C-alpha cells in the first residue's frame, strides 16, 4: 500500500 | 449538491454521487466511463469535469490523461481533449472559466508541468510549470492566483506553496504552510485558502490551517474529527465539506463539515462507501 492513498502499488 | 466522483476502494472506481446537504440525500447518478482515482473534480459552465487520475484495477495501473464532462441535465458522461501527459494525483483549479491542471505523477516521473483546458475550444495548451513537481498537491483560487500547496516531489513531502499569476504567466513562492502536508485537501473559503489533513510522512493529520493574503500568514484553525489524507474538498454555501480519504489502515466512508463561524467540524454524513481520491466538485 501507498501510505497516503491506501492504493496498492 | 455536492458531487464526488470516482475514489478507490480495493480498485478504482466509476461512483457518481450526489450529496444534498439540505435534505441529507444521497443521489446515484451515471457512472463514469473508465473508473478512476486520484483524479480531481471542478465546475465550469454548469458542466462537471473529472481530471486525471488512474485506473488501478487487478488488471493494469493505468495513469490517465482524460478529461470528461457530465451535464447534470443529461445525467451523460463527455469525454473531452485528453491532457498532454497523464497525472495521477493531479491538482486543479478553475481561473476564468479555464481549467488549469496542475502536477501529478505518470509512473516514476512527478510533474511540474501545468496545463490549461478551454472549454469552448476543447483544448489543452501547456502554461509555465512550477518551481517544484508536485503530487498529491492541493490547488486553490483566490483573487484570480492560482495557489498550488503541498504534496509530494517524489522523495520529500512539502510544506512549501507557489502562486501563479495567470497574467504575467509565471510563479512565486509563498510563506510555507506550518504542516508538511501530501494529499491535503485544499479549498478556498470566504477569502482564505484552507489546507485540510494530509499526510506529513509519517502520520495522517487532522490539523487545518488557512492562509491570509494580505499579512502572508497560515494560521491554525479547528482540526478535523479523523486524520485523513487523499481526501476530497468542497465549499457549500459558506461550509467547508471533507469527503472520505485514508487514514492508514482503514478507507473513510466519513464527511466532516466546517462552520467557520463557530471554528466547529462535524460529522455531517457517511458516503454510502468508503473510498480515497475521488474527485469533487459543487453545481
Amino acid at each position: 500500500l501507498d501510505e497516503e492513498t491506501g492504493e496498492f502499488a | 449538491l455536492i458531487y464526488t466522483a470516482g475514489g478507490y476502494f480495493r480498485q478504482s472506481l466509476s461512483y457518481l454521487e450526489a450529496y444534498n446537504p439540505s435534505d441529507g440525500t444521497w443521489l446515484r447518478l451515471a457512472d463514469l466511463q473508465v473508473p478512476r482515482s486520484g483524479l480531481a473534480g471542478c465546475v465550469v459552465g454548469g458542466l462537471l469535469y473529472a481530471v486525471g487520475g488512474r485506473n488501478n484495477s487487478p488488471d493494469g495501473n493505468t495513469d490517465s490523461s482524460a478529461l470528461d464532462c457530465y451535464n447534470p441535465m443529461t445525467n451523460q458522461w463527455s469525454p473531452c481533449a485528453p491532457m498532454s501527459v497523464p497525472r495521477n494525483r493531479i491538482g486543479v483549479g478553475v481561473i476564468d472559466g479555464h481549467i488549469y491542471a496542475v502536477g501529478g505523477s505518470h509512473g516514476c516521473i512527478h510533474h511540474n508541468s501545468v496545463e490549461r483546458y478551454e472549454p469552448e475550444r476543447d483544448e489543452w495548451h501547456l502554461v509555465a510549470p512550477m518551481l517544484t513537481r508536485r503530487i498529491g498537491v492541493g490547488v486553490a483560487v483566490l483573487n484570480r492566483l492560482l495557489y498550488a500547496v503541498g504534496g509530494f516531489d517524489g522523495t520529500n513531502r512539502l510544506n512549501s506553496a507557489e502562486c501563479y499569476y495567470p497574467e504575467r504567466n509565471e510563479w512565486r513562492m509563498i510563506t510555507a504552510m506550518n504542516t508538511i502536508r501530501s494529499g491535503a485537501g485544499v479549498c478556498v473559503l470566504h477569502n482564505c485558502i484552507y489546507a485540510a489533513g494530509g499526510y506529513d510522512g509519517q502520520d495522517q493529520l487532522n490539523s487545518v490551517e488557512r492562509y491570509d493574503v494580505a499579512t502572508a500568514t497560515w494560521t491554525f484553525v479547528a482540526p478535523m474529527k479523523h486524520r485523513r489524507s487523499a481526501l476530497g474538498i468542497t465549499v457549500h454555501q459558506g461550509r467547508i465539506y471533507v469527503l472520505g480519504g485514508y487514514d492508514g489502515h482503514t478507507f473513510l466512508d466519513s464527511v466532516e463539515c466546517y462552520d467557520p463561524d463557530t471554528d466547529t467540524w462535524s460529522e455531517v454524513t457517511r458516503m454510502t462507501s468508503g473510498r480515497s481520491g475521488v474527485g469533487v466538485a459543487v453545481t
